């Protein structure tokens, strides 16, 4: 079982704008990425995950940096940020777009440039696909039950989430920080993430995540050349701290685990459904 | 090699979306042989002269290798049953090219009654009489899944036509699929590219699933070639 | 003394039948051009529709000009529940159809290509008409949603808005068709003149005249107060044609104070730009000309328009069951119009279509009376027939 | 012979049907034995003690002859999937009792997130679980073919119950079953009897063909089923 | 194969009300068991067809005498009968209704009957089922072409249409009679009656119609049980004139002449279908 | 010291659960009633959908009260768009709906019958509830369309206008189901009372005693002014359960006030007939009387019925995508609730239903306390739960 698929370089790496440190989740490397294009004409939009005060998603096409900076932070919900990949392209004009998803909406953007019946003039355009990692995703009234009722804290007073270190963790505004064993969140997560074997977002240009890198810093995949071009041009114009991902803890090991224990996992499920007859993808 | 397009009851817009080729149509043009096109060329042509009346016939030629056919049959029309016949039997590799020839599309609408023909009232895709071998969705499809088809045809690509030429099969499209297959089936992990794909804007993501405007769909099919939870082959891993 | 049968007619849209009573030396002296087309009918399955469904199926006449019918069919629904679209989609909806007929002008000069661009030439002149459509297929691409029916069109204005940006782009692009607009004009109204096809036959000087006259509402986009569609009355295959014909003829005959009448680039160039000219060689020129026409009026609405001006309506769509609602648009093949009636819930009770060519068969009909049979497919051609749309 | 009213993802309304053979469901409920019915009959009880809880259960019991299956099954919860292969299990007999056991229904819309069980969006007939030996299409079928589908069964009767058979394979139904099997086809001759049967009213007749209003369908099936271009064994032709 | 299915009796009859004759199409059989059953109670509602001042019709359920006789006559365009009859019996409350239809909308009442899956609280409440013979049918449009084009008649001056002889006849208010050799009417008739294998309507409890019989008189097929009462009541009231078809001519020489030729025309047809891959009933 | 589960509990309609902790001689000390039905979600799937599909699809919620989701449905509707409906149709629904009560109620006495009816009655006394049931469902199918999930209902009135031969025979059915209502209430009334089972056990004095308020705002129909909606606060399980039972529970917890409230027969006969009665036989008791109430003002409306008024307000359905529509009706049950905000396009954008059963079930849990589990089941089913219904 490969854990990571294909891929250039592995780097631990951070923000080097205080900004982008200061309202990201982990090293800031989608927003990072995503300002240094349009401050430097590589990007035109990107598509983002806006939040309302209570953490419900929405998908919208940006233009502008404080629009990507508006959008900063992980929420752990479901939001189809490719739903609006045609508008993009359309009537916001964009040429050189920029996505980002989990895994599967990775999945989805690769398959849609190769079969692209009503992708008409979509593919050309994209200029750089952002994958961050993902384990679960849950409905959004899931998470409301988990983080209200059994944490305590108050969605709108929720203000950072993590799940790692053995359970999930809802971090308050106010200042407090609770903390629920991972072995109860089970039950409110979208059921059709067991059978999702991507966790590092194998298909992206550059993949970028928590796990594996210290508290701050984001694991980050360079895999193909025109994320290798982007994630280098970064570098050369000091937008990034870099560090190898031999030299940071926990390390490359933790990010191989976690993979290899969501494949091992979901693809018992897989066959499961392949055993009584549920359909699965091929 | 030699290619047709079959206009049957169809609008030419799937021609015409090859046409958006632009000027990449001289490419594809010169690397095979349009031997018959009533839109475009004047094949096959055929006098007939009896003492009474000089007919003038463009015919479908034989040995077609590739034929893109394209629009629905009409059933009450002779004419249109005797094209589709025509085409399977003179053309090896038949493709069922848009919506109209693949799935119905629009046409699964109709229901005749309208002047000069009232009579003209059941149109079904060409899979229904003839066997198909290869079927792009959409209404129409994009030219650049038209030119990947043509660039896998030419190149014997069967692994990239294998999605198209399981489609093939496939004689029935509706928004429905998505929920049939996908949402129903604890696929659905809200991506919203479905939603993306569709030509009539019919498909709406609300809190993380499709809703379909069933009154809005013309079943063409996109949406349900594209939803990544119902078909996804090993080369679309594929990347550099 | 003799009957010449051509079947089927070729580098126009979709399938016809040319049926010539001749003389012993070739010359037409009953001519019958008619679609053999199925029917799909759609004026009567669109009955029991919900209005926005039709701008949607309509756009399904034709591939090549699908924006003239969404246009025409929202315009009628419009007139039917009093809706009055805002100003800046009223401007980017004329926007779209002009970049609609900004790729069917050079489409056609591509598919008449053949008779009258020598081979030699025959390269550049197809790079030159793809680069002028793709720019044409980009502006309703942009502003429609869809180059190939666009579902933008939509009973209230256009749906979408466009940013500063893509407006700048649509002008940089229309400055640069204009351009390429130039180059083909120069090149093709020399050949169009000359009246002599690419093999050296000359083509008779009287060739495609006929007596009747013009419908044109606007030059650019469409004006329902210039028609009194009252005047306008469909007639059958068996009113125009023989008995044997008649029963083939899959559209209607549509007549204005019950008299053919002609429809397209010159029906327009005639009223508004004094384009006096008889013939098939003429509709080929003015077809020519409108092409300068069109790129200058798209650059003026892009002027005009306010990218963040509201582009729909907050009317809801209701009708009165009665009213029978008028929309009409001048599409690339001429006066385009849709009827339609709706009731209280949005939805069609009666629906009803008069497309460009259905004007320009019966006028096809007489047009090629007179000439050698050699000449009729011609004859046909200047008027850039639509039989998938002359049908629907 | 025993019978049994498994109730899974339902609204008890084709229960209610049966019971709207009014006072003859006392003959048929003498002609059988009801061994199960959690609206009806406290069965199977069985109580197991332990020293800190009492688990009095009511359990699908065994060597039931016909099921009775009502309402789809919902992927994500476990005692549903738990109970129709159950059902499967123990009964002899499986009828796929209205339109949600047989092909959804309206269940087909269901797409979750609605509290408190938000990860419940998954709903299909049993028919793509396990195997369904009859099924009864409508949105309740009404009492008399349910009167008819039972007394077929205890009399035998293979003949009539083999359109029925026939729908068991079938876990799709739509309006446009109409289309695609009836008015596209050149079948359809303008009887209306498949809009009489739509409980939504959905159907309306236009110019002497249907015309299906998609966003009222409830994916029921019973127009499909009523429809004489689609099936009409002979049976139908014995009158008296 | 069999010419008219199952039957008791087969005769020539017709109304003895005249007032039904001046504006019935044969014989008035339809109309006169419909006055006549809800005359005597034995009806509560007849479906009927109420036609257009251009000859389009609509179905109806028809409660009064009056109601019966403004839909006498034929009407060669489908008019959908049967998709009234749930509506007959709900808003409408009939118990007894009375239902006219060609042998196909007989052959969707009878499967009605046999699987009333949708028909809930319907069967037991038709009293009687009346067909009429049909050999093919005509969309309006078509038959609009066929009137007014072909024979020279606007719909409006239309005043009885009738085929038979070997052409279609139209009768126009104003006095002229057309014929044109039936050969022309093929080209418009719907061509899905083109499976039908019905022509006496086979199914029905009674079955009326013009061939076999003469001008002003029907040929009467008594079926069923039902159809035998209801049918011996009216002529021991004497609304009826009963004839032997023996007696009267052509006779059911040409019912079975034509029947049969029906049948081997259409079964070739059907045959055809198969042979190509279209579906046909079974 | 013992944990008691029954599961499921039977003779309702549904999948529950009674978890119920006990002392060593048996009493509940805590109780815990609790749907475990699947929840199909209509709330969420409307979102998106139009107007007239809530009626439909709501329908669906149950079969023994399909007519109660139907009207509370378009009730709510109506007010988000002020649409009126015409008198004669408002009284044709409140009609089916009282149709729909004169079949529940019965067919509830046939449920709980196998405890309080005699065996050796058995077959008359279910004679007696099906003739009776015949005629409610008889006059569903009338006026609503059909008896099991009514298509009449609508928004904007009922559909389809009766006849006056209709209208007497449902007055003549009335009539009788009278008769068949004193009939079966001379019979179980006494049985009731005697608060003894037919297998001689006496039940306790207290059984099913609770605290709680009551909610009712009509005693046949439903009066959205009779109930401050802004107090109805919807609650999570864990407020209720423990937190290994409120995992389980698939219903919402509503509260007025902040307190939980009974709904139902009961609790209608409570405000308007005084009736004071607590505990569980007092439900029963008037469920029994209601059926009188209920038959006797299904003659009152026929008598007014206009067969010939209008019966659907032309009114457009038309919202400004803000106002939260409020739709009440007395189900069998009990106060049952929906809530829909509409936009101007007539599309629902927010949709929420608390329905009787949803109040009851969370009361259920306290009314079992006091007295032995062996007694618990008895006290759920005088509720006559729905649970399909509470859950949606
Ligand atoms: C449901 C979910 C589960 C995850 N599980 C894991 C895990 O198990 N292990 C792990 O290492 N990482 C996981 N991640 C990713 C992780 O939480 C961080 O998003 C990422 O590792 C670091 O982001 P960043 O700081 O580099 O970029 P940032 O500057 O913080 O920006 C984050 C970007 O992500 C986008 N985004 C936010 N929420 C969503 C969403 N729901 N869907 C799509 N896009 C979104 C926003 O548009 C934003 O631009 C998960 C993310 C999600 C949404
Ligand atoms: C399309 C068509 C084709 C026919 N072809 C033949 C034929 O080939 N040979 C033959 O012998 N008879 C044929 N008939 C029947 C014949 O024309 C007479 O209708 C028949 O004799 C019964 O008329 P009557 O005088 O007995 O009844 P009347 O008292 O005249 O009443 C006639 C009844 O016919 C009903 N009706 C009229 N039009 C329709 C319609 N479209 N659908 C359903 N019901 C309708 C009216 O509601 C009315 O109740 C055909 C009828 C139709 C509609
Ligand atoms: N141009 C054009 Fe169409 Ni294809 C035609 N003819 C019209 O409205
Ligand atoms: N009565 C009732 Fe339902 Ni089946 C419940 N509980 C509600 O509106
Ligand atoms: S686990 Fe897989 S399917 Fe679920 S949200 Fe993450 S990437 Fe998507
Ligand atoms: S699929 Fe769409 S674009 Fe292609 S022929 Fe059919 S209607 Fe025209
Ligand atoms: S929902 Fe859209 S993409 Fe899917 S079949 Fe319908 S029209 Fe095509
Ligand atoms: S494309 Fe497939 S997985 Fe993605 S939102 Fe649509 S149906 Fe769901
Ligand atoms: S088929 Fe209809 S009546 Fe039967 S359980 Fe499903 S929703 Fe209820
Ligand atoms: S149209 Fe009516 S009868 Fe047919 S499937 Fe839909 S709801 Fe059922
Ligand atoms: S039941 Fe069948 S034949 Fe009759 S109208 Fe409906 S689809 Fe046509
Ligand atoms: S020929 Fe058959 S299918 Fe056609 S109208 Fe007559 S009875 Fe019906
Ligand atoms: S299959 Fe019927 S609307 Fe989709
Ligand atoms: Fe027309
Ligand atoms: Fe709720």
């Amino acid at each position: 079982m490969d854990p990571f698929g294909k891929y250039k370089t592995v780097v631990s790496a951070r923000a080097a704008d205080k900004t982008i440190l200061k309202k990201c989740q982990d090293g800031g490397i989608v927003s990072a990425a995503y300002i240094y294009g349009l401050e430097n004409g590589l990007l035109d939009g990107v598509i983002v995950a806006d939040k309302d005060d209570k953490l419900q998603t929405t998908p919208k096409v940006a233009t502008t940096v404080d629009e990507v900076l508006e959008a900063a932070g992980t929420k752990y919900t479901v939001c189809p940020t490719i739903s609006v990949i045609k508008s993009a392209v359309r009537e916001y004009g964009c040429e050189k777009l920029g996505v980002v998803g989990t895994p599967c909406q990775i999945i989805a953007t690769r398959k849609l440039m190769k079969y692209p019946i009503g992708f008409r003039h979509v593919p050309d355009k994209l200029a750089l696909i952002v994958g961050i990692f993902c384990m679960e995703n849950f409905p959004y009234n899931g998470m409301k039950t988990i983080i209200e009722e059994h944490c305590g804290i108050k969605m709108e007073d929720v203000a950072k989430t993590d799940i790692g270190k053995g359970k999930f963790w809802v971090y308050s505004k106010w200042g407090d920080v609770k903390s629920i064993k991972l072995k109860e969140t089970h039950p409110y997560e979208q059921q059709s993430c067991h059978v999702c074997m991507d966790y590092t977002a194998e298909l992206a240009d550059i993949s970028t995540g928590s796990v594996g890198s210290p508290d701050g810093w984001s694991t980050v995949f360079i895999r193909t050349a025109q994320g290798e071009e982007f994630f280098n041009k970064m570098v050369e114009a000091g937008a990034l701290e870099v560090k190898p991902i031999e030299e940071v803890k926990p390390g490359l090991g933790l990010v191989e685990k976690l993979s290899l224990t969501k494949k091992e996992k979901n693809a018992k499920e897989i066959e499961h459904r392949k055993e009584i007859g549920l359909p699965v993808p091929y | 090699v030699k290619i047709a397009h079959i206009h049957l009851c169809g609008c030419t817009g799937c021609l015409i979306s090859l046409a958006d080729t632009y000027e990449q149509l001289l490419d594809i043009l010169n690397s095979v042989e349009l031997v018959y096109a009533l839109t475009l060329v004047d094949e096959k042509t055929e006098i007939r002269e009896t003492d009474d009346k000089i007919l003038i016939e463009r015919e479908i030629p034989d040995d077609i290798d590739i034929a893109l056919v394209e629009g629905s049959v009409c059933l009450e029309d002779e004419h249109s049953m005797k094209d589709v016949f025509d085409a399977r039997r003179k053309s090896k590799i038949v493709v069922a090219l848009g919506a109209c020839a693949a799935t119905g599309g629009i046409t699964r609408f109709c229901r005749g009654g309208q002047m000069s023909k009232p009579v003209h009232s059941s149109f079904v895709p060409i899979g229904d009489l003839i066997k198909v071998d290869l079927a792009l969705p959409g209404c129409p499809p994009s030219p650049e899944a038209l030119v990947n088809l043509i660039t896998a045809a030419l190149n014997g690509d069967t692994e990239y036509l294998e999605i198209y030429a399981e489609l093939a099969k496939k004689t029935e499209a509706c928004g429905c699929d998505l929920l049939v297959n996908v949402i129903n089936k604890s696929l659905c992990m809200g991506c919203g590219s479905c939603a993306a794909s569709c030509p009539t804007r019919a498909i709406e993501m609300i809190d993380g699933k499709p809703n379909v405007l069933k009154e809005l769909c013309i079943k063409c099919g996109a949406c349900s070639l594209q939803c990544p939870r119902i078909r996804f082959p090993k080369l679309i891993e594929e990347i550099e | 003394g003799k009957i010449v049968e051509i079947h089927p007619t070729t580098r126009h849209e979709g399938h016809t039948k040319l049926v010539l009573k001749v003389d012993d030396e070739g010359i037409v002296e009953k001519g019958a051009y008619l679609s053999v087309t199925p029917v799909r009918g759609f004026e009567k399955f669109l009955v029991g529709k919900p209005a926005e469904f039709a701008p949607i199926a309509v756009s399904r006449f034709c591939g090549i000009c699908p924006v003239a019918h969404a246009t025409s069919a929202v315009e009628a629904i419009e007139d039917a529940c009093d809706i009055t679209p805002p100003k800046d989609g009223l401007l980017l909806r004329e926007l779209c159809g002009i970049g609609n007929k900004m790729h069917s002008h050079p489409l056609h000069q591509f598919l008449i290509s053949p008779d009258y661009v020598p081979k030699d030439d025959s390269n550049e002149f197809i790079k030159r008409v793809q680069a002028m459509r793709r720019i044409g297929q980009y502006i309703v691409d942009a502003v429609g949603g869809e180059a190939i029916h666009s579902p933008n069109i939509k009973v209230g204005g256009m749906a979408k808005q466009i940013t500063e940006s893509t407006k700048a782009k649509m002008y940089y692009k229309c400055k640069e068709y204009e351009k390429l607009a130039k180059e083909q004009l120069e090149y093709l109204i020399p050949i169009f003149e000359s009246r002599t096809l690419n093999d050296g036959t000359e083509l008779p000087e009287k060739l495609g005249y006929h007596d009747f006259g013009y419908i044109a509402t606007h030059p650019t986009y469409g004006d329902r107060t210039k028609i009194d569609q009252d005047k306008v009355v469909e007639y059958t295959p068996f009113d125009v044609y023989d008995k044997d014909v008649a029963i083939q003829s899959s559209t209607t005959v549509p007549t204005y104070n019950g008299r053919l009448m002609e429809v397209g680039p010159r029906a327009r160039f005639s009223k508004f730009f004094d384009f006096k000219e008889k013939g098939a060689m003429a509709l080929h020129i003015a077809r020519a000309y409108e092409i300068s026409v069109l790129v200058k009026r798209a650059m003026e609405i892009l002027d005009e328009l306010n990218v963040n001006g509201k582009t729909m309506s907050d009317e809801p769509i209701v009708g009165d069951g009665e009213k029978l609602g008028l929309g009409v648009h001048e599409a690339a093949r001429g006066h385009n119009t849709h009827q339609a009636v709706i009731d209280k819930d949005g939805n069609i009770v009666y629906y009803n279509a008069i497309v460009a060519t259905t004007w320009n068969i019966p006028v096809i009909s007489k047009a090629v009376e007179g000439t050698h049979y050699k000449f009729a497919e011609h004859i046909v051609r200047a008027y850039d027939p639509c039989i998938s749309c002359a049908t629907h």
